[PDB]
């Protein structure tokens, strides 16, 4: 319906947000643990 | 395509 697409857009959008900063913080810690 | 597949199923299903 017309409300199902709006819910999917907003859930997808906040999913994109949390996936983005999860990957960003995780790879930040990855490049951080590189230590010599 | 996979997301709107359920949408057109519900369009053809509901009607």
């Amino acid at each position: 319906l017309s409300t199902r697409i709006i819910g999917g857009i907003w859930w997808f959008f906040t999913l994109i947000i949390i996936s983005s900063y999860t990957a960003n913080l995780a790879a930040f810690l990855t490049v951080e643990r590189m230590e010599s | 395509l996979a997301y709107l597949g359920v949408s057109v199923v519900l369009f053809v299903i509901a009607r």
